[PDB]
């Protein structure tokens, strides 16, 4: 009916995938997830003649657009490497060859810059870049009624824990995708069953959350549950089991918050009254009169 | 004033009128306050804004205006007199209300009184129209005319007051006390008749000035400055914003309830490199029809769970009869009201009202028994 | 005829009484009515007591409706004798001096409305004879009076007044007025250095 | 502010001054140096009274002649307005100089 | 019919006025 | 002594007389970009209690606004309610109209936008009439904002259409009372600058005269309505920094309908209160059983971007060597950018960020200023 844009945010990190390879029995799961993604993109391009594909990779030192290529790089180029066979459909072949060429270049960049270990994950910035590209394809409006859908292929592998710095950018991406009606599906490959921020991303933006433990048979997961086109979103139910509670972590203790208190200035969530009667985030001094009422013990006769 | 919470709580007539107006709040009141023994002050404690809104819906009044200027005819001519127009006539013109009190309950009815007043010279005088002797007026109303003039005199008795020297026009002509210049011509003087007496057109000017002064002075109720007036605010410094600025620290605590070396990292990367060099056989993505069964079972079970949850989600129709459903609804409503009062008194933190907390706990136990 | 009845629906009417005390009460009532947003109209003589000394700045002004040119009574003997005296001695034409006096009274009543450059008010002149007397206006008033406004009708004047009132209801740009309409001390020092 | 016109220090009681006010003070000071009659159409809206008062008080106190000042207006209300502006000006002068100098300013009207 | 309902509310007004006074 | 018809023909055809036009557009764009340079992390009151006062007078029957004034104000108030509850979920709002000299409260102060939408739709049918009363509306709003807690800011938005108001009492006493109750009033006027509205805004906003806004055309009214959804920056003298107690409920799942604690109706889903285990229909609302605020993490997340707003991106110099030929966020190729014949790469569409120094096009620049609120380059930086 209506063509859509599939923007793929893949989180390829050499430290993250090595942990998954060490935890799993098999090695080189990057190749498996890449070929599953390639078959899924060929499937999406087969769905409609006018659909478009965006692929952005988040590596350790930054982000880079896998597909389409940079316009400076496109003008500079074309060495047709034989990673993908040339006898297939040309529309699939161009996308696949461009994707594997940019995988080659990005892994050469990672090998060159392997000495520096980054403690800052760039998945949220990659999602923001994908949202900008989605707005560009909508704003450009070359094609009538292009729709859109983000698909984030991330890996936790039981090594990367919850990242509290990502919270505000992921929430901003949620609000942006809700504004532009872009569903966000998330595939997580790793031993961490629960990813609270990404589950909130799937739940709030009418996306599908899917956690898997083995990279084998991944195209069976993608072509079945992640193939929900934006044209057929309301008429197809979503298999995103394990509903998220939409809670948040405390600021000074870190635990998931029950009934609690927040700062009226900076909205930071506190599970308990902070010491010194001052906000730990924005350094606002609290009135001692009002916090005594919060500290006031409930009443019952003797 | 009357808008304080203790005044709203003790205003029994206002609560009765709010009950009389409302219907959905009646079902909560009648089944809890008397049928379940809830104190009436406790019931209206949580509905203070509703009581304030109902009080302010009728307590407010319109501003003063020239009501007689709006009154105009339309042979038969008809004019419509609303009750609010009558009240505005009484407020703006106390002389008419004085004639209303001693005539309408005594001699003739109210529409006859208003028809006599509209055909009288008093209406023409109070409307600013010039008075002529050819009009008959009305002999009952016109008896007040001279008294009305006395009222006008008494109007000056609370209108004349000393003013500031900035707008002291009296002192401007009295700055030179012995001035004896040329007398101004008749264009600069009020008009006179053939006999030299005034034509009365100056009286209607004083009439409308008096009306404006009375409407302004009616706002003055319970409902060094020359330096500030003469200062040029444009030449002063522009206003500077004193808005507070905040710097937010992002050093939050991590969430609480096998590091790879760079050598094996590079070996795995090079393994991916050589696996990308030789052949990326996409046909390897096909499952061996065994793991695909497990994937299909997992996906179909998740779909079944989500579809059974989202099969069903103005209230929805119930299988219960309308007689039993309304009884369950009202009992749920009074249980929720008792629970709200109990939690308010429990989390208020005042030890002096702990007996009310005990009474609400007994009421909650009675609600458990009723359930 | 009931023109004033429609005026009462919007603004209160206050008229300059010949008594200076009642006129002072009317003037302070006008000032009170402009402050609280009730709105008021103040009718006065262009050669009267309110015309001299009393200022109408900001909300007290905002519109000076001139009903005709304030000419003196020509048939008065004193005015004719003075006109003959000025024609005999100072060679001043009688019509020229009459127009001069009338336009200077009109000019003072138009100038009563402004205090500060942030203040605004329209200056409407409702007579056919004002059009030939543009050169007899003050120089600063004459710069503001465009040539297209010399023969306006009622409706065109109303539309221009509405556009003007909508226009300055916006906040002005300080950068457009930082050193051209008002000067700080540094701007004054720079201008003094530019003058030498 | 405080600014100098030739050798005359002028204490203006506002932090900003209109250009027309400064040109007005320049013309008045030139006239006072000449010492003759003059006619100056200072436009309304701008600070006609405050500029006159500030420059004439600055001329009176600074110059050794210390010439007295007569201010004749047309209405008593304008006399009071000029007195208020003069009070503000000398309050500013007292604030800037740190002391209240030997000064006398009075308005004259009838007994009424 | 709401007429019997408002009659019962009027009777309840009478009962509440009798009890509160 | 002549006639108008005897004059020469107007000859309006002969009066008609027939690059760097992109430069002429981009200087105005740079003036638009210059007005956005005042980026400061000013403290703003997130929890708001907004009272929208809409005029419903005879001056609302004026047809200078298409198609009449009253219908457009109601529709833009509907859009304003939608935008305000989209951007300020925790904030509550009530609607008051001024009609026939009386303040009519048409929707109580509540966090549910649907009730306010229904109230505005009901008011849209009725015909405006009467002489408006600012004092009655201010007193009604003062009565409404009295039970508002100290942490929740008290704001009133008055869409005033008329030029004069009739009050039953002294409006200056009402202004002083509103100042004493820390209630901030912003007035959008339709015809001209009314002095009492300017005085009220200046007194309530601690001397700030910028809170009295008057439109110019249709889109200016849209921009003024969209400006009021942002929280007002609070003064330094305000010391109401109190901790606010709320719980985060869990979305209960059940195939059996249950009576909600707020409306006593049969709803399948709901949110059980973490404090007292009572269910509600929608969020964010107070708990009807224990008077506790019930919000989600997203409701707090919607107002974080006001607390850390992004610095506006800087226009790159023409002579400066560009990092990338294409965009960074959306990899759009920056064009030849030759506004005139020898323009070269003049006013290059790259917008350099102040931290990551990445290049963004004008589309990405206006997209981050409107929909997103985070710079992708600042997150891609390995800090
Ligand atoms: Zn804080
Ligand atoms: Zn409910
Ligand atoms: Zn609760
Ligand atoms: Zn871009
Ligand atoms: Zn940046």
């Amino acid at each position: 009916e209506s063509p859509s844009l599939l923007t793929v945010i893949i989180e390829i990190a050499p430290k993250l995938w090595t942990t998954f390879d060490e935890e799993g029995n098999e090695k080189g799961s990057i190749i498996k997830v890449l070929e599953a993604l390639i078959v899924f993109l060929n499937a999406h391009l087969a769905f409609n003649s006018a659909n478009k594909v965006a692929v952005i990779a988040a590596y350790s030192q930054g982000i880079k657009y896998l597909y389409p290529e940079s316009t400076s790089a496109l003008k500079a180029s074309r060495s047709d490497l034989k990673i993908i066979n040339s006898d297939m459909y040309r529309r699939f072949r161009n996308v696949d060859e461009t994707l594997v060429e940019e995988i080659y270049k990005l892994f050469e960049l990672e090998k060159k810059q392997i000495e520096q270990n980054s403690q800052r994950s760039t998945l949220a910035g990659a999602m923001s870049a994908g949202l900008t590209y989605v707005n560009r394809i909508s704003k450009e409006s070359v094609t009538t009624s292009l729709k859109s859908r983000l698909l984030v292929l991330t890996c936790g592998s039981g090594s990367s824990k919850d990242e509290i710095f990502q919270y505000i950018p992921i929430m901003n991406c949620i609000f942006s995708a809700t504004k532009m009606k872009c569903p966000i599906d998330v595939v997580k490959i790793g031993g961490s069953k629960e990813s609270t921020f990404l589950q909130q991303t799937t739940d709030a933006t009418n996306g599908v959350y899917l956690h898997v433990e083995s990279t084998e048979g991944l195209i069976q997961y993608l072509a079945t549950a992640m193939f929900i086109d934006p044209s057929l979103r309301p008429i197809i139910v979503k298999p995103n089991h394990g509903s998220v509670d939409f809670r948040t972590s405390c600021y000074l203790t870190g635990r998931v918050v029950a009934v609690g208190f927040i700062c009226s200035v900076c909205l930071c969530v506190l599970s308990i009254i902070p010491p010194g009667n001052k906000c730990p985030a924005c350094d606002s001094q609290f009135d001692e009169h009002v916090i005594a009422k919060l500290k006031r013990k409930p009443v019952v006769p003797r | 004033d009357s808008l304080s919470k203790e005044k709203l709580l003790t205003n029994l007539k206002l609560q009765q009128s709010l009950l009389k107006g409302n219907k959905v709040l009646m079902k909560v009141f009648q089944e809890t306050v008397i049928n379940a023994g809830l104190p009436p002050s406790e019931f209206w404690s949580t509905r203070i804004p509703l009581l304030r809104a109902f009080a302010l819906s009728t307590s407010q009044k319109v501003g003063p205006y020239n009501v007689l200027s709006t009154i105009k005819p339309v042979n038969k001519v008809n004019v419509n007199l609303s009750r609010e127009k009558i009240l505005n006539i009484f407020e703006n013109y106390p002389i008419v209300k004085k004639a209303y009190t001693d005539n309408v309950p005594k001699n003739f009815k109210e529409p006859e009184f208003w028809a006599r007043f509209f055909s009288s010279k008093l209406f023409r005088k109070l409307r600013g129209e010039k008075i002529m002797q050819n009009d008959r007026g009305d002999v009952i109303i016109d008896r007040y005319l001279t008294l009305d003039q006395e009222f006008d005199r008494k109007d000056d008795d609370m209108l004349l007051h000393p003013v500031k020297k900035i707008i002291d026009l009296d002192g401007n002509i009295q700055d030179d006390p012995v001035v004896r210049g040329n007398r101004p011509d008749f264009t600069m003087q009020p008009g006179v008749d053939i006999n030299g007496n005034s034509d009365g057109t100056v009286d209607i000017l004083k009439g409308m000035n008096r009306l404006s002064e009375k409407m302004i002075m009616a706002l003055k109720n319970e409902y060094n400055d020359e330096r500030n007036e003469l200062k040029i605010d444009d030449l002063n410094e522009s206003y500077k914003t004193n808005y507070a600025i905040i710097h937010l620290k992002r050093n939050a605590h991590e969430k609480t309830t096998l590091k790879v070396s760079n050598q094996q990292m590079l070996q795995q990367l090079s393994l991916v490199m050589d696996n990308l060099i030789n052949k990326l056989d996409l046909n390897q993505v096909v499952p061996n029809n065994e793991v695909s069964n497990k994937i299909n079972k997992r996906v179909i079970t998740a779909i079944k769970i989500n579809a059974k949850q989202a099969k069903h989600n103005l209230e929805v129709k119930s299988t219960l009869p309308i007689d039993l459903l309304e009884s369950c609804r009202m009992l749920h409503t009074t249980c929720c009201e008792f629970l709200k009062h109990f939690y308010i008194h429990f989390q208020s933190g005042e030890q002096k009202q702990a007996s009310t907390v005990k009474k609400l706990y007994n009421h909650l136990k009675d609600c458990i028994e009723k359930l | 005829m009931g023109i004033l009845d429609e005026v009462w629906k919007h603004k209160l009417i206050l008229v300059e009484t010949p008594d200076a005390q009642e006129t002072s009460l009317a003037l302070e009532t006008y000032r009170k009515a402009c402050s609280n947003g009730r709105g008021a109209i103040l009718l006065s003589v262009a050669r009267g007591k309110v015309s001299e000394g009393i200022d109408f700045d900001h909300q007290y002004g905002r519109t000076v409706l001139m009903i005709g040119i304030p000419f003196q009574y020509t048939e008065s003997r004193i005015l004719k004798a003075r006109l003959e005296f000025m024609r005999e001695n100072y060679r001043i034409r009688e019509n020229d001096f009459l127009s001069f006096d009338a336009m200077r009274h009109a000019a003072q009543c138009l100038g009563r409305v402004l205090r500060g450059k942030d203040d605004y008010g329209v200056m409407v002149l409702a007579d056919r004879r004002f059009s030939r007397k543009r050169s007899q206006l003050p120089k600063w008033i004459a710069q503001g009076l465009s040539d297209a406004d010399l023969n306006l009708s009622t409706d065109m004047a109303i539309s221009n007044t509405k556009q003007f009132l909508r226009t300055m209801a916006q906040p002005t740009d300080p950068k457009d007025q930082e050193g051209v309409s008002v000067w700080s001390y540094e701007d004054l020092i720079k201008h003094q250095n530019s003058r030498k | 502010m405080k600014f100098y016109i030739d050798d005359l220090p002028v204490l203006f009681p506002y932090p900003k001054i209109y250009p027309e006010q400064y040109n007005y003070m320049c013309d008045i000071k030139k006239t006072l140096d000449v010492g003759g009659n003059s006619i100056l159409e200072m436009p309304s809206g701008t600070g006609k009274t405050v500029s006159l008062l500030s420059l004439t008080i600055a001329y009176q106190m600074h110059y050794p002649e210390h010439r007295k000042i007569i201010y004749c207006s047309r209405t008593m209300s304008e006399i009071e307005k000029a007195l208020v502006e003069l009070e503000n000006l000398m309050d500013y002068r007292t604030k800037e100089l740190g002391y209240q100098e030997d000064f006398r300013g009075l308005g004259l009207t009838s007994r009424k | 019919e709401e007429r019997e309902n408002e009659k019962t509310l009027n009777d309840y007004y009478a009962a509440l006025a009798k009890k509160q006074a | 002594g002549g006639y108008a018809w005897e004059d020469e023909i107007k000859r309006s055809w002969d009066l008609v007389k027939v690059m760097a036009s992109l430069v002429a557009s981009i200087v105005e764009a740079r003036k638009k970009r210059t007005a956005k340079k005042n980026i400061t992390p000013y403290q703003r009151g997130i929890i708001r209690s907004l009272i929208l006062t809409l005029d419903c007078s005879e001056a609302m029957l004026e047809k200078d606004l298409r198609p009449n004034r009253h219908a457009m104000i109601i529709q833009y108030a509907i859009d304003f309610v939608h935008e305000f509850f989209d951007q300020n979920p925790i904030s509550q709002m009530g609607i008051i109209i001024m009609r026939n000299g009386l303040a009519q409260l048409v929707s109580q102060v509540s966090g549910n936008p649907q009730d306010h939408i229904d109230a505005l739709k009901s008011i849209r049918k009725q015909e405006p009439k009467g002489n408006p009363s600012l004092q009655n509306a201010l007193e009604m709003a003062r009565g409404l904002l009295l039970p508002v807690p100290a942490h929740c800011t008290r704001e009133v938005l008055i869409v005033f259409g008329s030029l004069s108001t009739t009050d039953p009492g002294d409006i200056h006493q009402t202004i002083d009372s509103l100042v004493s109750e820390k209630i901030r009033v912003k007035v959008l006027g339709l015809s001209a600058q009314v002095a009492i509205c300017k005085e009220l805004c200046k007194a309530t906003n601690y001397g700030d005269e910028s809170f009295y806004k008057i439109l110019l055309d249709e889109t200016h009214l849209k921009e003024l309505f969209n400006e009021a959804v942002t929280p007002l920056p609070v003064n330094k003298i305000n010391k109401g920094f109190t901790l606010v107690k709320m719980g985060f409920p869990t979305r209960i799942f059940e195939d059996t309908p249950t009576f909600c604690s707020c409306h006593s109706k049969l709803v399948y889903g709901g949110y059980f209160c973490p404090n007292c285990h009572s269910k509600v229909c929608s969020l964010p609302t107070v708990c009807p059983c224990c008077d506790l605020m019930l919000i989600l993490s997203t409701h707090l997340a919607r107002s974080y971007h006001h607390l850390m707003p992004l610095k506006t991106f800087a226009e790159v110099p023409t002579t400066e060597k560009f990092r990338s030929e294409d965009c960074f966020s959306c990899q759009s190729r920056f064009p030849i950018l030759k506004n005139h014949k020898n323009g070269k790469l003049l006013t290059s569409s790259r917008y350099r960020c102040e931290d990551c120094k990445q290049e963004f096009c004008v589309d990405c620049d206006v997209f981050i200023h409107e929909i997103l609120h985070n710079c992708p380059g600042c997150e891609s930086k390995p800090v």
